[PDB]
Formats: structure tokens, sequence, C-alpha cells
């Protein structure tokens, strides 16, 4: 009923057997290795308690909750993203990549490089073909 | 931080939450995001039906790997033939749209992998029907009120499509006897489904027969508009032992009692006959045979993108992720 859990740096949750399994990657371990303190050298003690939280909130299972939950820094979110990735859980990978996804919505794309920094890899003339190779839309 | 370090898996995850302006919106952040953006795993479905587009965004967005196209009544009339690199386009729907026959050829010939196609309500040529020949892997193949080809070409194209399964190739207002003759006698043997109405005195018993002798998987059978079919062709339906759709819908020659006959196809379970059945005569007929389901239904179904109203985008089943609804 229960497993135990240890984050890359440290950390043991103890999680119920049911919502870890939530997770495809500790779902795997937990069978094909049959271990104990579950090594995710992948995740931290911060991300990981989160994603037990956001799990255990849906146990069962953008809600209010979720949004109240990803209300969190760019980095977090970026954290949990690939947690819920490494973790392979569908579910929490699912709202956070549309969170993203509602973030980039509105924002123009300059406003969208400077919120996630990112680099202007583009020419004036290229950003002109790639508009003209829109306009259609 | 930056974002630019996530993953290219997750990146396509943020941008599969987008619709399809806020995709092209991010192609332009960064030539990363621009390369992902158009990743294929974000193609597969497009509709983009009723837009005036030119042929160049039709073939550099059938270019991105995109397997089922919905694009009906829309405008594509300018030049550029698109030969644009071989296609994946697996479902397309272009019926009743307007579409330059040059822009349509283009578009077409770089189309081998089509599963299901409609043309439905286009103008088209030796060319262009010649060009749907590559996809013989063509399943369901909607042709309804095209015209613009010889039988030559319908020919080598029923010849070249050998699995079909539903064709409707009615109302091609375009042509002659050759042509219902070629139909009959080069429809793939695997077809189920075909609607052949629209051909009047172009329409005889013997290419009945023909069919009926060439294609004994016939499931649904539209001949609606055959003037020339009489209560004597009952005994080539009588051959089809899987026909259970059948409409003979404003086919004047058949004498409405002789329709109590069509009573000996075990298998049917429909029959439309509009406009040639009295409102009494016909209820007397529902009595008969209260096995069949007689004038339930207006539009034929066979090969049709769609079937509906508020439906639309289920193109052949599938749910459009991009659209501009």
């Amino acid at each position: 009923p229960s497993i135990k859990l240890q984050s890359s740096d440290g950390e043991i949750f103890e999680v119920d057997v049911e919502i870890a399994k939530q997770s495809v990657t500790i779902k795997t371990m937990l069978e094909d290795l049959g271990m104990d303190p579950v090594p995710l050298p992948n995740v931290n003690a911060a991300i990981l308690k989160k994603v037990i939280q956001w799990c255990t909130h849906h146990k069962d299972d953008i809600p209010v909750w979720d949004q109240e939950f990803l209300k969190v820094d760019q980095g977090t979110l970026f954290e949990l993203i690939l947690a819920a990735n490494y973790l392979d859980i569908k579910g929490l990978l699912d709202v956070t990549c549309k969170t993203v996804a509602n973030m980039i919505k509105g924002k123009t794309p300059e406003e969208i490089r400077k919120t996630f920094n990112i680099k202007n890899d583009f020419t004036e003339e290229e950003e002109a073909q790639v508009r003209k190779e829109n306009q259609w839309c | 931080v930056s974002w630019d370090s996530l993953p290219d898996e997750l990146l396509l995850g943020i941008f599969s939450c987008l619709c399809l302006p806020e995709l092209l919106k991010v192609s332009g952040v960064c030539k990363r995001w621009y390369r992902l953006a158009s990743d294929e795993s974000l193609w597969q479905t497009l509709d983009l039906t009723g837009k005036n587009l030119h042929p160049d965004v039709t073939g550099r967005l059938l270019s991105q790997g995109v397997i089922a196209f919905r694009c009906p009544r829309s405008f594509m009339d300018q030049p550029l033939a698109e030969h644009f690199s071989p296609f994946r386009v697996q479902h397309m729907d272009l019926s009743n749209s307007v579409i330059e026959v040059s822009t349509l050829h283009g578009i077409l010939s770089q189309c081998s992998k089509l599963q299901n196609l409609s043309l439905e309500g286009l103008r088209l040529s030796d060319p262009i029907v010649n060009t749907l020949a590559k996809n013989s892997n063509l399943v369901r193949l909607n042709l309804s009120g095209c015209s613009g080809f010889s039988e030559f070409a319908l020919q080598t194209l029923l010849s070249s499509c050998s699995r079909l399964d539903e064709l409707n190739l009615s109302w091609c207002f375009d042509f002659t006897e050759k042509h219902v003759q070629v139909a009959v006698a080069h429809v793939s043997e695997t077809i189920t489904q075909l609607n052949l109405s629209g051909y009047r005195k172009n329409l005889q018993k013997s290419d009945l027969s023909t069919l009926v002798r060439r294609c004994p998987n016939l499931v649904h059978l539209d001949l609606s508009d055959s003037v020339m079919l009489k209560n004597d062709c009952f005994q080539e339906f009588f051959q089809l032992n899987y026909l259970q759709h059948l409409s003979l819908s404003r086919c004047y020659d058949i004498i409405p009692e002789t329709l109590l006959e069509l009573g000996e196809i075990p298998t049917l379970k429909t029959l439309q006959v509009f406009g040639i059945v009295p409102d009494g005569t016909l209820q007397l007929l529902k009595e008969a045979l209260p096995h069949l389901q007689i004038n339930c239904s207006h539009f034929t179904t066979i090969a049709r993108p769609t079937i509906g109203n508020k439906k639309n985008q289920e193109i052949w089943g599938i749910k459009c992720r991009l659209t501009l609804q």
C-alpha cells in the first residue's frame, strides 16, 4: 500500500503505491526491479513533492485547483514539465504543457521571447518570410 | 531561465496544445520553434474549409506530412500546379471547392498514398484523372458531379483502383453511355458501395447486368434517375446476395406496383424510390415489406467525407486537430 521514493537530492517520500503507479517510469521500476527506496535521480525534492501532490489530487483522475497548483515561476513549471516527462505522467504532462500553451496565447513572438527568454535566431529577412508563409491564415 | 533548453519532445507537447493560428504565431519566435512548429506530428489533420487559398500554401502545408486534409468549399485559383514533393495525404476532401484545373492537377500529382478522396463538384481533366490512378490504395473515391474527363481516363483510374470499396461516380453531367459502360466494366470487384445515379438515357439495363456480373459484393447501390430501368432489372438485383441498400428514385419506367418484387432480395434493408411512388401505394408497399425502410433517406452517404451539420471536420471520422473555425 506504501512505497518510498527518493529524490535526486536525498529526500524520501512515502506515497501510496497506486498514486506512485501513476508514473509509468516509477511503475516499471516497482516491477522490473522490485526496489524499496525507488531511485529518482532526475527529480529533486521540491518538484517530486509537487508531482506527488498533483497525482494525489487526481488519484481518481484546466481546473481551478490545477491552475492555482501551476501558479509558480517559469523555473518550477519548466522543472515540472521535465519531471512529468521523466516520470512519464501523461496526466500532469498534459496540464503543464497546456499551461505553457495558455501563456503563449495572447503574447506576441516578442513578448514570448521575453517571458521564456528565447534567443532570436531570426534574421529580419527570415521573420519576413515566416510572416509571408503565414499570411494565408 | 530559458525554455529553449526544453527537450524537443516537450516543445511539441506545448505546441500540440496550440490551435492553428497560435501554432503559426510561435513558429516565428526563434528558428528552433519554427522547425518544430511544422513537425509532422502537429499537422496530421488539417481543416481549412471555405478558405480562399493560394496553391503554394496548400502545397507547403501538404508537404508537412498531413494525412487528413479537410478543405471543401475552398478557393484555389492561381498558378503553381503543386509539384512540391510527394504528399503523405491519405484522406482528402476538396468537394464543392473552386480550384483551377491546373492547380487541382498539380496537387493530386503529388498524391499516391490516398485512401479516401473527394473531388465532388470539381471540373477535372484526363491529366487529373490519370494522376489519380497512382492512388491504387484508394478505398473511397467521390467524383460525383465532376466532369472534364474521357471514358478512357476514367478507365485507367477504375482499372487502377482495385481495392475500391465505396465509389460515388454520380451526376457526372459531363458524360455519355461510354462513360457509364466504362464505369460498370472496370469498377473493382471489391466495390461494395456504388453511386451511379444521374445518367438517364445513358445507363442501359445491360450496363446493370455487367455491373452485377463483375461486382457481386455490392451492399449499397444507388441508381436513382436511371430513366431506362424497368422492373425487368430486378432480376439483376436478385443476383446480388449482399445488397441491402438500393435507390431507384426518379426511375420513371419502374411501375410502382412492380416494386413489390424487390421483396425477393432477402438482404435488402432499405429502399429509396422517390418521385415514382404515389403516397398511397407507398404505404401499402411499406405494409408488404415491413423488413424494409422505404423512402426513408434523401441524401447519399456513398463516399461522403462528412454527413451532417455541426458535424463538420469529421472527414471520414477524423476530427481535424488543426482548423480555422
